[PDB]
Parts: structure tokens; C-alpha cells; sequence
């Protein structure tokens, strides 16, 4: 299990260190959050901050599937429910939080603070368009005094027995 | 339970009340009640359909749901129902509240068969009735009541508890939840034309906080329907 | 595609790579005298050391081959030397020195008529295995404040170095050009590292930018794909 | 574990984890590895030896230390492990931070074998390189880092689970502990010359409280080291 | 005549088979640069491709095997370079290019005295079978009108693709032609199709002219021989 | 065959012949091939889908179709098999023609796996392609030949036997019935970016009447896919 980058925004050394980091608060309500984007290790993004989406860069075409925990960061009295969506590939983003209930997805509570891991089944690479998992405002962040307003989840993902890799094949960084 | 997709993990004390003492069932057909059999396994449809999650203010004054309109457009339920030419299933259905050990408030989520819900207008100055259309079809954001006192339907909910009922005192328990079976008067009726039956949350202590904490509380609806019955048409 | 062969060390290493460019022209400004020591660093082939810094110790023997032409590429029948000397040994100075003599300092002697010659380096460290990087000072005793920026640093991670000659008591007649490529072989590592990130400076400390670049980017927002 | 002086009781939770998959061992000596043996008793100098507490800012960037290094004037270890000829020795470490339940964050205590730690400065305008003295023998004290993504290193923490870690999420743990073997080439090596070993404690979610509480958290450092291998020499 | 083992798929297919010539001229205006990519298609060898669309999946492994010379025949004294790079790896742009160096792409260095090089390529699909055409869209998802000639086309049926080189940093001193050879082994196929009747148009679609012609004629009438 | 809806009823003559000897499979899973698990009753889905019946004259030059595609916003299985990411299934096709016992001619109902068919146009004048996008998706209505003789893929029909066929004769059968399994490099691959499959229905003995007689001969094709492979989605 090795860190996801869903937050790839920002380019500040500063603040070079939120991309680990995705931010929820007490503003926006039900509404939509963030899409952790491509459930696709490989294709240039988030997972290249992976152990595993780096060592597919040393790689070419893969099969298997991943589980991805996401952790909590917030006040203990902090509460509130998300629900977490996984949208196969070809299917396009879902028009609303609803609409993501309808299919594979997991609601998750603060009650069940530890974490909570979703298991994408099946991934591949035949070289686009792949699965995509999105993360909803089931209801907004509920604080009591004392509390920040927002707060922050750490997603990191890993890869299971069924991972298996193809041909070596090259390509770096450095000069 | 472990049939649908994803649930949420509680310590869940005795929160469990089934409607008047007996589990939902299915349907007994080895007579004449109907010629076709309609066939359906348990976990295909009843999927953990949850509406959208409302929010709790100090000025709510209660709101009610029916069940056999709550899927429409909504899940492949209302794919299902809609096509078809009766219906009939029974719920278990979770009603969480997501709070702090510093909100207070007092929630009585409760069952009602027969909901109809009035109403009134003013007088005989430009209209004297026209109840509305969207009485019926209420969608799972809505609705919001009137009169709580009298649900909008003359009777008082000082009684309400003679139904299958449970509380919520966010002094204790944020969640409850309540399992209705079927409740009508033939064995199978229609279903988007007629709702057979009637949800409700009513606050009675109307929520407090001090202020620097979310004056907006989420009420999180979640539905299991058991026991439905089905087998397809046209379209 | 049920075979985890190919996520195997050795298939991750398994491949001859080149390390050298050694020129030997008939008169420039290279290197004129008809000789060439190449310390032997394995960072020559580029991105092997990121791939190699995956993981902290490490073990293997390395097997070397010599591709030796014109930089016109025509063959030429000229007798060449290749000398192995190990990293305790001295190193040759002149074209005429003796250290061309010293028979502890292993010889190959080909034709680039001859198909490009192949041999095998074991393992050499006096540890027991390779180490990529030492958080000390190499120096054993207390140190000396003659160094100020070395750090990091092995010194008995060296495996030796190879020594190239034209043949013969006079220079050579052709222009050449002596490639070598490294397969690392029996190969065993330990400790799991992340991978580099940033450009390299030097090849003798994992030393990084004054200003950070990012591994991944050019993502707009945490909600637009 | 009771070796030592004073512990702290907890109600810990499984929040053991061996480096590596196995715990600390002694040193095989019955061939010619040393003709001298040294001997060592396991509670002598295994005292707990905690560091100053240090605190944790919103503006942290997270703090390593080195672990042949920390004890120099620091403990009878120091007074032992600078005389001697060589060392030896594994560790069980416990970090521990003392937080309410209304501020939050994220550490991740993380062991790195390897600690080359960098390090860079502007270009070439005045010297070109001069990496710090006090880049070794870090005190207790110290040190903070300089770019926490990439450790000073050049290596992003995003994948230094890899190595041996555990979480502190405030939300849940306010204890990690973290037990290290020994880690190097020769079976035996010198001590304050070389760094085998670096612990990291890095920051994720940079803390947050709602201000009117201690901006200042605790990190309160404790150490243990097992398996260490002396007998004595000269002064 | 009662013997089958000419009809096996194998005996039907095992045959090296000339499918490149690769010009390398002194200069002209083929290529002015000294360097050629080539994608690696059977379709090459011309009579194979109906010999082959008999069905619709099959597989294989291939042997290839590289003979070179000049257009007169004479064997010179040039050391070249035959790299071959998997589906995955970029193909190289420039002579003095950077994947000449890359170790995930095989390389092989003989001479032209030396006899002609001999490689295996084995079967390089994601697929469990080679196909030989997809009836549809190769994009995975909803149509995208960027492009829509690339039907029946499996970009996964790609085997991967040959570069050839004058190894050096200079120029080659002779005019050279390499000429690429293919040979298939274990082979297994599946479904029977009827064989082409029609002449082809390209060599990525069973297209044929907007006039047939018939596979047998001049006939006079059904009933004189 | 108590699978499906209504039948056509025959004396159940032996018109059956199957693609290449064997019946349409499942999936083998006691391995790593999905860690969802599909879960699936007989009679589910295996209607009898009956496509538009189309003309024959004796200017008619045959006609073909896609399988994978056919059901798209075509009834319960298009829906299904349109909103599922991956597909599998095996068919059981029964075409069948109704015609006096007076009328002649000779179809040769026959499928082939992969068909690519061209095709091309008058020539580079104005433009130099266009292939058409509604090739693919065909619906139940399409499509008419245009060259049968090669069925617009530089392939003679001369040989199109050597693929799974079946003979309709008038002098014999006016019914005829052919079934086909999964066949693909991948176990799973889409629905409508891929037609898997195609079936042809083309004639050899053009049809001749002396009229007076109805001049339009009808061939009702009829549809059975047997072991589907799907589960459930969004919406």
C-alpha cells in the first residue's frame, strides 16, 4: 500500500506536499467532491506517485485488480458520510451523486473512522478510456465547535495476488 | 443482513422493530390468485437505495415520504415497477443521522400505511380546493410538511406512535431503523398509482447547537425493499 | 498472462547494457597516446541507476562485452588489448608503463576481426553484498577536515576498472572506437527503496535541485479528468 | 515488555510491527568472526532512552533522526558506544503524541535503513557544495527537514510505506511503535562514523485546530535498543 | 500417397521468407539519413496475406534472419546493428537518437563477413490468438470522429517493428542493403474462412475494386469441354 | 427447448446443426478471471426475439446481419447488454421462410465470425473514403447485399460453406436452425464497438413463381441467445 496523489494540482514546493492530500469541510453539501480520476496505474497521473504506477512505467501491458484504503484525518467528534462510486470504463462520469448509488459503490461513515477499501476488479492495458472511481458528498462535513471547518483524506492504493506485469520496457527522468 | 451492495458497519443496539410483530413474507400462491407465477430471487433489486440526504434545521417542521412512488426514475426498481402491471414488497428501511456529542434535537422516524395527506388552502377567495399534483409523486428530496402538528392531515402525531415508530435522541442513538411489511387490503395492487404507505420524520425537540457548529444536521436515508414480486413485460 | 518471470530480479537486470564510449582516434585532442583507463561505473548506462537505487544492498556478478570498430563502422585487423585490473591494484599511467605486464591484471587480447570478445566479472565486494550508498564517513578511525563534501560515498563498492591499448611498440595505424556493454547476472537484492524523482547532479551522492520538479502533473483540478 | 526502568501503559492496540518480518536477534559467533566475545546482558544499558519532546506547528515539515548517532553524550550507551571499537545493536521505538480529540493531522513514523540525506543549496554563486557537518550527529534535538516531499533526498515520501511504518492518525492512534533489526553489510561495524539506520516523522494533513487550544503537539520520543553487542576498552 | 505431414499448418507456414529489403544508400534520396525503421508486417511477402486470411485467429512464434550485402553482393567490412524494439517501446527517430541506447529494445551487432544473423521473435499479443481483422472499432468507449478508417485493424495484432544501423558515430564508408527475412514455427490456427478471390487494394481491409472479376472464366458454354 | 416465450411448431424434423461441435459454453472460475462472481438462472433473459420479417423477390441479392450489436435499444437484452461494460453469450438462431408448396428456390442461411465488409464506391473523384458509420449497429431492418457473389469482402460465397451453414430448400425445408457459441481472442470483450459476429442469409436459386401467385416471399427470423454474461449497473 503506497500513497495516491488524487490532488495532482498544485506545483509549489510549499504546497507540493497537498497533492497526497484532498481536502473536505463544512461548505460544499451533497453535492460532488472529487473523482480520484483513472483507475489506471500506467497512463501518465496521480499513480505515478504509486510504488506500483512507477514500476508499470518499467512495464508495458498489465492485468489484475487494486484495492485503494482511503484514511481520515479529521476531529475525533468530527462526523458525516461520503459515499465512494466506481464507474467501469466507457461509461461516462455520472450526471450526479444518485446516479452513482445506482451501480458498484460504498457509502462510507465516520463512524467507521479506521478506513475503508475499495477493491477495483479488473484493469488492463491493451494499447484512452478506462474505470473511473468517484467520491461524493453523501452529506456535507458536520463539525462541533472546536472542530476545523475542513479536513483532509489521505487515499493510497496497492495492487493484489492477481497483479501481473508484462515485458520489461524503459523509459526515465534523468540526463 | 448481508444482501445488497455496500451497508454501514454499526454497534447497533436492539434498534430492530419489525412492523407489528411480523417479518416481511412472500406471497402464497398454490390457488387460483394468479395464473402466472411471477419469479424473483432476493438480492437482484433490492439494492441499498438511498435518496439524497437531507438536512435538519431549527425552523424543520417534519417530513414525509411514500414508498411505492419513492423509485420512479429512480433505481432499476422503477425500471421495473413502472412496466409492470402490479406490485407488491416489503422494506427495511435505516434512517441515520450524522451529528455531535454537542448537537441536541429529538427525532421520531415513523410508519404510517394510509397517508393521505389533506390539505387546505385559505378560503373560498380564489380557489376553494385543488390539492396538489405533487402531492403524489413526491420525489426523494422532498417533501417538506405544513402543519406537523396535524401532519397536514388532521390527526395529531401526539398518537403517531401507535404506529410502528422509533426514536432518535441524539442524546443516545444516531441511528434507527424500521421494517415494514406489506400493508393493503387485496394481496396485490398497482404500484406509481397508488402509494400504499407512508414514511415520516417528525422532530419534536427542534434541534440546538451554540453556534461555530453546522447549524445544518444530514439525515441519511437508506431503503432495502424484501419480499417484491415480479417477472417482466414490454416496453 | 500468469507468470511472474518477468517481474523477477533477473529479468528486471537481465540485459547487456552499455556503460563505455571509449575513442581512440589516430590524432585529436582526445586522447592521442593510444591508451585508456575507464574507471568502471555502471551509472554510464543512464537510467539504470534509478533503477538501481530501488533497493540498498545488492549482489550479483556482471558479465562485459567489448564491440569494438571504426566510427566508420568498417572492421579492421588490428590486435587490441583489454586489461581488468582489480580495484586494490594500481592503475596503468603511460602507453609504454608496466602495469600492461602485471599478470595478476588480467588480459584480453582480440581482433576486431574477431567477434567482440566476452567475459565475466563475480562479485568483488569485500562485503557481503554491494552497498549503494554509506550514511558515514568511509574513513575508518576518526576523520580527517580535509573533506567537506564527502559524503555518501563508497570506496569498497569499487569493482575495479578496464584499461584499453592498441597493440604493438608503435601507435596505432586506425581510427577506433571500443564499446562495452554490461548483463548483470546472479543477482540478489535486499531493502526496498522509493524511486528517484529528480534529475541527478552527480554520480557519487543521491544530491537533488534547489527547486523541486513533480513526478506527475498538468492536472488542472482534483474534479475535471 | 518489561526491560527497562519506566514504561507507559496503554491500551495498545495491535500497534506492534517488526521490521522486515523479524524480530531483533543476537550475533552467531561460534566459527572466527571474532576470537574476542563480547558479552551483554539485555536490561544493563537497554534503558529507555527518550529524546526531548518536540513539538508540532502547522507549518511543520516533518523530522528524521539518525540512530548510532543519537546517543553521544547521550546515555551510559554513549558513554559505551563512543570507547568501544565497534557496534551493534536493534531497537524498539515508540512514538508517541499527546493531542485532544479536537485536533487533527497525519503522521506517518517511517524507518529508512540508508540515510543519505542530500543535500543541496542555491547554484554557483558563491561555493558550489559544502553539504553540513551537523548533517551527522544530529542531537536529540534536532532536526528539521527541508523538503519533506522529497526527504532532502531526492526520494518522495508517497512510497516510503515500502519500508517499515505505521500511521498516527489522530482521528484513531495517538501511539505507533516500531521495533528495528539490525541493518548492514558486515555483521559487525563502527559506531558514530556511520549512520546505519534513520527514522522519519513526517506530516501529511499539516494539523488543524479551531484556535483557543494549544497550537503546540507533543511528539514525545522513546527508545529501547535490543541486541546490542560490547564488553569494554580503554579511556 | 497416404502421408498428412504436408498438410500440417506448420509445414503449410514453416518456410524463410523474404519480407524486407532494406536500402541503406552512400546517398541518394531514399534516406539521406543512414537509419530505416520497419515495421514488421507479413503483408510484405505479398503472396502470404491470402495464404494466411484462410482464418480468421491464429498464432505463432517467428524466426528471423538477417542476410545484408551490397547491391553488387560484395561482403564488406561494415559492423552494423539490427534493433529490434517490442509494441511497447517508441521506434527511433534519428540516427543519433536515444533508443539506440534503450536496453528494453533487444540489440544485435554482427558483421557482414560474419554469417547472416538468426532471431526468434515469439507471439507478442495481449490476445490469446493473433486476428487477422476485428469487425470493429479498435477504440475502446463511445466514437470519437477523430478517425474512422481504422476498422478491422487490431493495433494489438502489432508485433512490434526493425531498425537497422551502420553502427558509429560517422558515416558508413559502403552502399548497403540489408534484406529481412521471416520464417513462422509453432503455429496453431482457428477458424476456416474462404480464401480471397478478388485483387487487394490496401493492406488494412478486405477493399476490393468497384468491378469484380471471376476466379475462372473463358468457358464458351457448360456443355463443350 | 422450454426456454423462451412461443415457439413455431414443427414435427421437430432434425435441422439442427451446431458450430463446429460444440454447444455454447460458460465460464470457467476457479481461478483469477473476475472477483466479482456472475450468478444466473436458466430462463432469465432467453426470450424468443423475433426480428422484422423482410421481402424476397426475385430481384433479391441476399441479406446479412451483425449479432453482438442487433439488441441495442432493442429489447430487454440491448438494454442489458448496453449499459454492461463486457459481454459474452452464445445464440440459437431459427430462420425460417413461409412459401406455397408451388414456389422454388434456395437460401443458404450461414454465419461467419468475423466479417469486415469493405466495401468501396465509384472511386477518389470527390472524396476517397467514407465507409459508413451505420455499417455497425445494424438494426433488425438491415442490410441488403451489395455484391453477393463476394459478399462485399473479396470472399466467394463459392466457399462460404466451410463455415457453419445450413440449407433451405422449398423442395424440403422452408425452416432452417443453426446455433453458435462465443467465439473470440479475448474471453470478454464491448458490445456495440464490436460486432463479434455475422449472419447471412443468401440466396443461390434466385426464386421463380408463374404469378398470380404472391410475388413477395417473407423470411421471419427468430433469436435465442443462450449463456449471457452479465450482472448489473448504473443508470
Amino acid at each position: 500500500e503506497t500513497i495516491l496523489e488524487v490532488n495532482n494540482v498544485p506545483t509549489n514546493a510549499t504546497s507540493l506536499m497537498e497533492r497526497l492530500r484532498f481536502p473536505v469541510s463544512a461548505q460544499a453539501g451533497k453535492g460532488e467532491l472529487c473523482a480520484v480520476f483513472r483507475a489506471d496505474p500506467g497512463r501518465s497521473g496521480p499513480w505515478q506517485s504509486t510504488l506500483l504506477g512507477q514500476l508499470c512505467g518499467y512495464y508495458t501491458q498489465w492485468s489484475g485488480s487494486l484495492e485503494v484504503t482511503f484514511m481520515f484525518t479529521g476531529s475525533f467528534m468530527a462526523t458525516g458520510k461520503m459515499l465512494i462510486a466506481y464507474t467501469p470504463p466507457g461509461g461516462p462520469l455520472p450526471k450526479d451523486r444518485a446516479t452513482a448509488m445506482l451501480g458498484t459503490h460504498v457509502i462510507w461513515d465516520f463512524g467507521l473512522q479506521s478506513s475503508v477499501t475499495l477493491v477495483i476488479p479488473w484493469i488492463s492495458n491493451t494499447h484512452y478510456t478506462t474505470g473511473l472511481v468517484s467520491i461524493w458528498y453523501q452529506t456535507n462535513y458536520v463539525v462541533p465547535i472546536g472542530a476545523p471547518n475542513t479536513a483532509y483524506i489521505i487515499a493510497l492504493a496497492a495492487a493484489q495476488k492477481n497483479f501481473t506485469m508484462q515485458l520489461c520496457k524503459d523509459a526515465s527522468d534523468i540526463l | 443482513l448481508t444482501i445488497g451492495n455496500s451497508t454501514i458497519t454499526t454497534q447497533e443496539a436492539a434498534n430492530i422493530i419489525v412492523g407489528y410483530g411480523e417479518w416481511p413474507s412472500y406471497c402464497s400462491d398454490s390457488d387460483a390468485t394468479a395464473v402466472d407465477k411471477p419469479t424473483r430471487p432476493d438480492v437482484s433489486v433490492n439494492r441499498f437505495y438511498t435518496l439524497d440526504t437531507k438536512l435538519w434545521e431549527k425552523s424543520s417542521k417534519g417530513w414525509y415520504w411514500k414508498f411505492p412512488d419513492v423509485l420512479t426514475e429512480t433505481g432499476v426498481f422503477g425500471q421495473n415497477a413502472q412496466f409492470h402491471y402490479l406490485y407488491r414488497s416489503g422494506f427495511c428501511i435505516h434512517v441515520q443521522c450524522n451529528a455531535s456529542k454537542f448537537h441536541q434535537g429529538a427525532l421520531l422516524v415513523a410508519v404510517l400505511p394510509e397517508y393521505v395527506i389533506g390539505t387546505v388552502a385559505g378560503g373560498t377567495g380564489t380557489e376553494d380546493s385543488h390539492p396538489p399534483y405533487k402531492q403524489t409523486q413526491p420525489g426523494a428530496d422532498g417533501f417538506e410538511l405544513q402543519h406537523p402538528y396535524v401532519l397536514d392531515a388532521g390527526i395529531p402525531i401526539s398518537q403517531l406512535t401507535v404506529c410502528p415508530h422509533q426514536w432518535i435522541n441524539l442524546r443516545t442513538n444516531n441511528c434507527a431503523t424500521i421494517i415494514v411489511p406489506y400493508i393493503n387490503a387485496l394481496p396485490f395492487d398497482s404500484a406509481l398509482n397508488h402509494c400504499n404507505f407512508g414514511l415520516l420524520v417528525v422532530p419534536i425537540s427542534p434541534l440546538d447547537y451554540d453556534q461555530g457548529a453546522t447549524p445544518v444536521i444530514p439525515i441519511t436515508i437508506t431503503l432495502a425493499p424484501m419480499c417484491s414480486e415480479f417477472a417482466g413485460l414490454r416496453q | 498472462s500468469h507468470s511472474t518471470a518477468e517481474t523477477t530480479l533477473d529479468s528486471f537486470f537481465s540485459r547487456a547494457g552499455l556503460v563505455g564510449e571509449i575513442d581512440l582516434p589516430l590524432e585529436g585532442t582526445t586522447n592521442p597516446n593510444g591508451y585508456a583507463n575507464w574507471d568502471i561505473d555502471i551509472t554510464g548506462y543512464a537510467q539504470m541507476r534509478r533503477k538501481v537505487e530501488l533497493f540498498t544492498y545488492m549482489r550479483f556478478d556482471a558479465e562485459f562485452t567489448f564491440v569494438a570498430c571504426t566510427p566508420t563502422g568498417e572492421v579492421v585487423p588490428q590486435l587490441l588489448q583489454y586489461m581488468f585490473v582489480p580495484p586494490g591494484a594500481p592503475k596503468p599511467d603511460s602507453r609504454e608503463s608496466l602495469a600492461w605486464q602485471t599478470a595478476t591484471n588480467p588480459s584480453v587480447f582480440v581482433k576486431l576481426s574477431d567477434p567482440p570478445a566476452q567475459v565475466s566479472v563475480p562479485f568483488m565486494s569485500p562485503a557481503s553484498a554491494y552497498q549503494w550508498f554509506y550514511d558515514g564517513y568511509p574513513t575508518f578511525g576518526e576523520h580527517l577536515q580535509a573533506n567537506d563534501l564527502d559524503y555518501g560515498a563508497c570506496p569498497n563498492n569499487m569493482m575495479g576498472t578496464f584499461s584499453v591499448r592498441t597493440v604493438g611498440t608503435s601507435k596505432s595505424k586506425y581510427p577506433l572506437v571500443v564499446r562495452i556493454y554490461m548483463r548483470m547476472k546472479h543477482v540478489r537484492a535486499w531493502i526496498p527503496r522509493p524511486m528517484r524523482n529528480q534529475n541527478y547532479l552527480f554520480k557519487a551522492n543521491p544530491n537533488y535541485a534547489g527547486n523541486s520538479i513533480k513526478p506527475t502533473g498538468a492536472s488542472r483540478t482534483a474534479i475535471t479528468t
